[PDB]
């Protein structure tokens, strides 16, 4: 009993690891979006003053 | 070999470059200054 | 077809364990970094009902420092208050 | 797209008897040969070419033949409720009995009366002309079904070959028993069904027991009970040829599907929902629960627990309304299940079927209606155990040589004892082999 | 909510249960005749209609005559519910047809036409369980049975 | 008799579970090496900015 | 003019195309007796692409109907507009594949293949323009890829100057129906990287997610997820049945999308999908179809496109609208995810546009797009065939016909080609 | 034929991906000791701090 | 053109913004199917700002409703016009807060706020040109509470630069339903002192005192109270929808009203509120709705101003009526006033005034107040704090599940100040 007690906590412990860097990588394709588009409106503010 | 080394030095520095003395010293005084 | 296997699977491998070693790393430097920021602002905290004749000497009216009279000016201050 | 049955032996027989009426109540056929003219359930004319053929004007006949030494059972059958059902030439009744002897059933008599077994059988396939596959009902515990059946199975094998061949066969439980040769017959019918017949269907008859004490909720069940749930399980195999089913299989899907290796052919058997009429209405009968509950190790048709095996690959036929949702989610879940574990030789290994008829119930039967169904079959290597359990007490029995005297006055000798003894240990060998 | 949750999709719908324990075995068959001669090619044919009261649905089987020029085909139309009326079709999700919308068993009158998919079928006769099963329920007459 | 089957079925969920958490660090290494590459293009991209 | 010939390989593939031609000819007007009863003329002056009028506008599909089922020949015959085909293209066997690719293309491959050939040649020559061949089939199968995949070897031998279009469902570990799926998987794949011109890789379990959220189905029966394949299909031939503002033939897509002659292995995808309860509540406009179809959940693929980069991609659009606004969100969904195309191919996105909408909506599009995620799917079942290969399982019913080991190792190897191939342009 | 550019093409594609791999290891190390690096100056900091204002009376810097 | 979210929280916030979703559509005449009858053609020109166009005069709301129980959703279903909401913007709990603030913040939080922040970001997308949020909730309950803090922290995060005004009905010990409000509602504070921008401060006492003396109710109902806050949350927003002689957009009011980055809890009030039986004894002219509007008794909080003095207040008249006559009552108010009004500002008081009153009325006004003496709530709950506190009651439930100790004093630090800032400014 106590090695399945200790595995089980082991398994939520990695389980909710797992869910946090899901949302990690929801924040960082987000991020992407976010800069990419930032990145195309400097490009054309570069062009348009030079 | 030598680049793995180099890395295992360079995390021990980098987790040991404050003291077990400094952490013990961060909680007595977390407790004491909460009281 | 064999080396080329081989190197991939090494550079995969050797990426893997350096993620996983400074993940581990990384997560115990933010925990002794989580507990030192809570004493920074419970200091903060405290000093609200202080007076600021403690405000301004909060100790008193050449070799190193050992780890058993380490807190001593703090003990000052709190019998002060008591 | 028609397979032929063959009963032999007193425990064959009878589950032919239980198999022929609940193939006609579900074809609509009555007792005495036609389908009446005013009440028509038939879903699809031609439905029944797996099983009966017409004659002339509207007389229909299995592809089945009974063949025993012993009379009284063909007899009485012959006497019984369905006499105009079956054609009186498929009926081989002998003189005298087998008598737990192996070596009587196969080389006495046996050399009799198989000529004429194959000769109608001969006639029957060729009457036939999509001819799929054989289906044998016998028990190796006994005399007949031993010797008989061996020595038919290898004769067919030498005339036809390629075509499958589906053995459900009854084997000795480790308590429940009725004879005392049984690990000599049992051995010595393994040693050749184990190379002739393509797919052995294992069952037991204390397993079945407890199941139907245990669901049913009967305290003192007899055959006709195991009759009939037997039947039920090889209606519910057959169905995907005789209906129609948005994913369906054949014959040779059970041979691609379920035999990794030429010499591991031994196949575990399970059926659900089995409920009775009491809790029927008030329990809930959906895909999830009634494939959970076509896995516990109490709802399997013989005595072995799976846990101390590792399944190799598992085919489940779904009856009745059944969607491919709900099938593939439960099969997401047993697989993410960890008290059952497959081995790594197939990552893959289900093989999952569905049609449209819902399970048909005998009036009187002990099973009520239901919406749906499902019947699995699987491997593992709980078949293995139980060849090891039934080895050790047939070398513990033969170590005194004891009941060799009759096999050796019947004409036979000690060396195919000693070669299938070899053959099993064999046999045990290569199961704990794969299982790695 | 419950679907997301898990529940048994039969339950989701309800009300089918106590229709097939009442009528698990119960079929109305029909003698259908369609007449096409007015088209280039081939004759008037026969065929039979099944109504399942267990479901509601219909299947049509084809009979097929002893050296006729067709390709032996058990079946003519598949089990299930008959429109009985024309849906403005969606390329994504294909139509859901209710009861209403569908054929009844009081849809037969033995003497009618049935427009079957745009084929104007003619059925004319049915069985003796059919018709005493009409005489019980639908209160029918001897005479429309005929 | 009662020990033993309740001492097997425990091994087995014992057995059960270790296999889950070991598909579990599996998971989570994958997760890693995702987060770190997405890492690797939101530097690239704050770069360009 | 232009003529797609269509064939229908084993059971899955029979299943799916009785669908598409539901679809088409619902959308060309016809009744399930085989007599137009369409409105507009619109429909009749392409009619010759899939149909033939025979006598009496009792319209015949140009249709193929290969497998070893009788009972699958009893459901397409039973199934609405099931009786429009040809009982002459009804070429089936009697002994069945039985779930063997050795069987499927081997035994009984070589007696009904000559028979399979002549009659795709009759209608070949019944044709005036031949444009392509396109074929539905299933990939684990028996009698849907081996034979298929015979008749796939057998055509391009006979008519080396066609495109090649094969709706071919890839299975997965999730969903699995047979045991053999790797086995029949990585032969079908071997053959089809040098035979097939195209190929548009499906999944039952995408399409079961997609019914999932999307249409907010509650019990998606196979009648429901054959539907959105044979919606993808009819769409795919939009520009040659009707008229339109940018045509595209299948040559002109290919060209547009295929910059090595082996990468065609193109994921597709349909919109707008979305359920019956909101179609009220919900807009429609092509910058809202454009972000339906951008996201991998409207994929028709197990494989996440944000797990690898697009090599090429292309659009077509149904319905009467604006190029200009086409062409301005086309530039957008380039510009704002760059990271996820390739920098050494400009303008990674093909658009073009159609002057008809199906029946029952008002303005659609079909997304089909050759990107290297793929390699994810290929690596599953190379990994499923290795395993399984390691001690050579379920291997002798493969020998016992006549199969060796020595092609085993090539389809091995070839699909190592692919995946390394993939992995290199990433 | 057809073998043998398969094998000259392995070798390009061993070529490349020898380049690939070996650069993006390099360039994921150097972000992210950059990180820890910046990590631990933000704990040099903090620690200074809290023996400058409660109980220091010296404070110290490591060589690096 | 400007577009203002709209998000509820809770089952307080879900059902006041359920009645003002009624209240605004009637306002601008549209049926509760979705469709336009009304007869003022002015109603349509600015109803962007709230609904979007599906198909035909189809209008939909630009609403989010959010909770974690399924009651709520199927109230609102079954009151009348629920069948106007877009069925995809339901996100949507299933276990339920608890009234814990560690469940709303850190529980279910964690795995909701994804989901409910895509479909936010879409709709906010949607529109051109943003002007800000709307969010309403409570700041007793556990998930109108940590899920409202949680959601606009992060809409402050993604959207640094765009307005919210947030709709808060605060706990009183005179009206308690739960036990822990001072623990939720000090908790949420500490995160609105810094996301939010501007934060209506509503209590239930104020509203029954409101029904009973001048409405002169019997037996008022929640539905009354949420109606009666309609009315002023409409009618901060009218000059966005509605021309006006002198407008003022949520912006120049908030520039106007907040003097420095941390004192944004204003005070509101609506008039008239009189019984229909007296409707026919009064008169309405602009200095008769001045006495009404700075009544303290009509203040929509439990906060006498006479402890305390204004620092800005603004009117928001609706109807035609005299710029001269309301700037010289104003002035006059503020003459009388004098010692009510901080010293160091001239003119404490901003008018504004749009040309489309409420129907039914052809004149109405809105008082906005952010005056000092709003500190005697939070003394009122911080005192009920530290008497729970002191014996760390109720502390377990919050401890076990995520947060520590000293957030807590952190919050009461933060609520101290900021009493002792008001303070200071008296
Ligand atoms: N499940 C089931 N088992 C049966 C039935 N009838 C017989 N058996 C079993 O079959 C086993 C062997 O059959 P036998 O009783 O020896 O009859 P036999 O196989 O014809 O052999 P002979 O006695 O030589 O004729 C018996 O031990 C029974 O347990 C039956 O109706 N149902
Ligand atoms: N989408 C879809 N897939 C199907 C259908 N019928 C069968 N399949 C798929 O076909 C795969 C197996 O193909 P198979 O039946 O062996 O093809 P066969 O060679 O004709 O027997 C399974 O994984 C099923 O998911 C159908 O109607 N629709
Ligand atoms: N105005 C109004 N206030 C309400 C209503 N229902 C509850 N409240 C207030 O909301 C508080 C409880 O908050 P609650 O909705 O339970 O928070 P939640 O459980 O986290 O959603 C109580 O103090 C009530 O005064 C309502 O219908 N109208
Ligand atoms: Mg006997």
């Amino acid at each position: 009993f106590q090695k399945k007690r200790r595995l089980e906590q082991q398994l939520e412990g990695q389980g909710k690891a797992i869910k946090g860097l899901t949302s990690a990588m929801g924040r960082l394709h987000v991020d992407l979006t976010r800069v990419n588009g930032l990145i195309a409106a400097n490009s054309a503010a570069r062009q348009a003053l030079a | 070999r030598r680049a793995a080394e180099r890395e295992q030095e360079f995390w021990s520095r980098m987790t040991h470059v404050i003291s077990d003395k400094h952490t013990r010293v961060w909680g007595a005084l977390e407790k004491q200054l909460e009281k | 077809k064999s080396s080329m296997d081989a190197f991939r699977a090494g550079q995969a491998e050797r990426l893997k364990q350096l993620s996983l070693a400074s993940s581990g790393a990384m997560e115990t430097l933010r925990g002794k970094l989580a507990v030192a920021e809570n004493v920074l602002k419970l200091a903060e905290l405290a000093r609200k009902y202080e007076t600021e004749q403690e405000k301004v000497l909060p100790f008193w009216n050449g070799s190193e420092v050992d780890e058993w009279d380490y807190l001593n000016c703090f003990f000052r201050r709190y019998n002060k208050a008591l | 797209r028609e397979v032929i049955s063959i009963h032999i032996g007193q425990a064959g027989i009878q589950v032919g008897n239980a198999c022929w009426e609940l193939y006609c109540l579900e074809h609509g056929i009555q007792p005495d040969g036609q389908m009446p003219s005013d009440k028509t359930i038939g879903g699809g004319d031609d439905a029944f070419n797996t099983f009966f053929s017409e004659t002339g004007a509207g007389k229909h006949v299995p592809r089945c033949i009974f063949l025993d030494l012993e009379p009284t059972v063909v007899d009485e059958v012959r006497t019984g409720t369905y006499r105009q059902l079956f054609h009186p030439e498929q009926l081989i009744s002998g003189k005298e009995d087998a008598a737990n002897n192996f070596a009587r059933g196969h080389y006495t008599i046996g050399k009799e009366i198989v000529d004429l077994a194959l000769d109608r059988i001969r006639k029957l396939a060729d009457n036939c002309t999509g001819l799929q596959g054989f289906l044998v009902f016998n028990a190796v515990g006994g005399g007949t079904g031993s010797g008989l059946g061996s020595l038919l199975l290898e004769r067919l094998s030498v005339d036809y070959g390629k075509k499958s061949k589906l053995g459900f066969t009854v084997y000795p439980s480790p308590q429940v028993s009725t004879a005392v040769v049984e690990p000599y017959n049992s051995v010595l019918s393994t040693h050749s069904l184990l190379e002739h017949t393509d797919v052995a269907v294992m069952l037991d008859n204390e397993a079945i027991y407890d199941i139907c004490r245990r669901s049913l909720d009967i305290e003192r069940p007899t055959y006709t009970n195991l009759n009939r749930l037997i039947a039920q399980v090889i209606s519910s195999l057959t169905a995907s040829l005789r209906f129609d089913g948005a994913l369906n299989v054949d014959i040779t899907e059970f041979q691609t599907n379920l035999v990794p290796y030429p010499r591991i052919h031994f196949m575990l058997s399970s059926y659900a929902p089995i409920i009775s009429a009491e809790k029927a209405y008030h329990e809930q009968l959906s895909v999830a629960e009634i494939t959970n509950a076509a896995f516990e190790p109490a709802s399997m048709m013989v005595k072995c627990d799976p846990r101390h095996g590792k399944y190799m690959a598992c085919c489940l036929m779904y009856r009745g309304d059944v969607v491919p949702k709900d099938v593939n989610a439960s099969v997401a879940t047993i697989k993410t299940k960890r008290t059952i574990q497959f081995v790594d030789w197939c990552p893959t290994g289900f093989k999952c079927g569905i049609n449209y008829q819902p399970p048909t119930v005998v009036p009187g039967g002990d099973l009520a209606k239901v919406q749906r169904a499902v019947c699995m079959i699987s491997n593992s290597t709980a078949i293995g155990e139980i060849f090891s359990r039934l080895d050790h007490k047939f070398d513990l029995m033969y170590a005194k040589r004891a009941f060799v005297h009759w096999y050796v006055g019947e004409g036979m000798e000690e060396g195919e004892f000693s070669e299938a003894r070899e053959d099993l240990a064999a046999l045990e060998k290569d199961f704990e082999e794969v299982g790695a | 909510v419950e679907a997301r949750l898990g529940k048994p999709s039969h339950l989701l719908d309800g009300d089918r249960l106590r229709q097939f324990l009442e009528n698990n075995k119960k079929v109305l068959r029909f003698w259908c005749v369609w007449d096409e001669r007015t088209t280039m090619y081939g004759d008037r044919r026969p065929y039979v209609l099944h109504y399942y009261l267990e479901d509601d649905s219909v299947e049509v089987l084809e009979i097929n005559e002893n050296n006729s020029g067709r390709d032996p085909f058990p079946v003519f139309l598949k089990r299930g519910p008959l429109p009985k009326v024309a849906v403005k079709t969606n390329t994504t999700l294909n139509p859901k047809f209710r009861k209403d919308q569908c054929y009844n068993a009081g849809d037969f009158r033995l003497g009618l036409f049935i427009n079957v998919l745009g084929r104007d079928f003619y059925l004319h006769d049915a069985d003796t369980f059919t018709k005493q099963w009409y005489k019980d329920n639908l209160g029918y007459t001897d005479e429309e049975m005929s | 008799a009662k020990l033993d089957e309740t001492i097997s079925t425990l091994k087995l969920e014992n057995d059960m579970v270790s296999r889950q958490v070991k598909g579990s660090v599996e998971a989570r290494e994958k997760a890693l090496v995702d987060h770190d590459v997405l890492a690797l293009e939101v530097k690239r991209l704050r770069d360009i900015l | 003019m232009r003529e797609i010939v269509h064939i229908q390989g084993g059971q899955c593939g029979n299943q799916i195309g009785a669908k598409f031609w539901e679809v088409v000819s619902d959308e060309h007007g016809i009744d399930p007796t085989g007599t137009y009863h369409g409105d507009s003329d619109l429909q009749l002056e392409r009619i010759n692409v899939y149909f033939n009028e025979a006598t009496g506008g009792r319209y015949v599909p140009r249709a193929i109907l290969m497998d070893l089922e009788p009972g699958t020949m009893d459901s397409v015959r039973s199934g609405p507009y099931g009786q429009i085909f040809r009982p002459d293209n009804f070429v089936f066997g009697q002994t069945g594949a039985g779930n063997n690719w050795a069987k499927g293309h081997y035994t009984e491959g070589a007696e009904l293949i000559d028979s399979v050939l002549d009659v795709v040649r009759k209608e070949a020559e019944s044709c005036d323009c031949l444009q392509g061949f396109q074929v539905c089939h299933s990939l684990g199968g028996g009698t849907g890829s081996g034979m298929g995949t015979l008749l796939i070897s057998k055509i391009r031998e006979e008519y080396p100057d066609r495109m090649m279009l094969t709706f071919s469902v890839v299975p997965s570990p999730k969903v699995s129906d047979t045991v053999v799926e790797p086995y029949n998987a990585t032969l079908s794949v071997h053959q089809l990287v040098e035979n097939a011109d195209e190929c548009m890789v499906l999944d039952n379990e995408a399409l079961y997610d997609i019914c999932f959220r999307t249409l907010k189905l509650t019990t998606p029966t196979f009648g429901d997820l054959n539907h959105l394949i044979s919606a993808v299909m009819s769409g795919i031939t939009c520009c040659l049945r009707f008229p339109g503002q940018l045509n595209a033939d299948l040559r002109k897509l290919a060209v547009n999308l295929i910059p090595f002659p082996r990468l065609h292995f193109f994921m597709v995808g349909f919109t707008p999908l979305t359920s019956r309860g909101s179609q009220q509540y919900r807009a429609l406009t092509v910058p809202e179809l454009t972000q339906q179809m951008w996201d991998a959940k409207n994929m028709m693929c197990a494989a996440d496109p944000r797990h690898g980069r697009y090599l090429t991609a292309s659009a077509l659009f149904r319905g009467r609208m604006s190029t200009k606004e086409v062409d301005e969100q086309m530039l957008n969904v380039q510009n704002k995810n760059s990271s996820y195309f390739v920098e050494w191919i400009p303008n990674n996105v093909k658009s073009s546009v159609c002057d008809i909408p199906p029946k029952g909506l008002k303005m659609s599009a079909t997304f089909i797009g050759n990107s290297t995620a793929i390699q994810e799917m290929f690596k599953r079942v190379s990994e499923q065939f290795t395993a399984m290969f390691r001690r050579k399982a379920f291997l002798h019913w493969y020998t016992g016909e006549g199969m060796d080991e020595m092609e085993f190792t090539e389809a091995e190897s070839n699909m190592n080609d692919l995946v390394s191939e993939y992995q290199q342009y990433q | 034929k057809r073998i043998t550019e398969q094998f000259k093409d392995l070798q390009s594609k061993f070529r490349h991906f020898e380049l690939v791999d070996t650069k993006k290891y390099k360039e994921v190390w150097g972000m992210k000791e950059a990180d820890v690096a910046a990590l631990v100056r933000q704990l040099l900091q903090a620690d200074k701090v809290l023996h400058e204002q409660q109980l220091g009376w010296d404070w110290r810097p490591p060589d690096d």
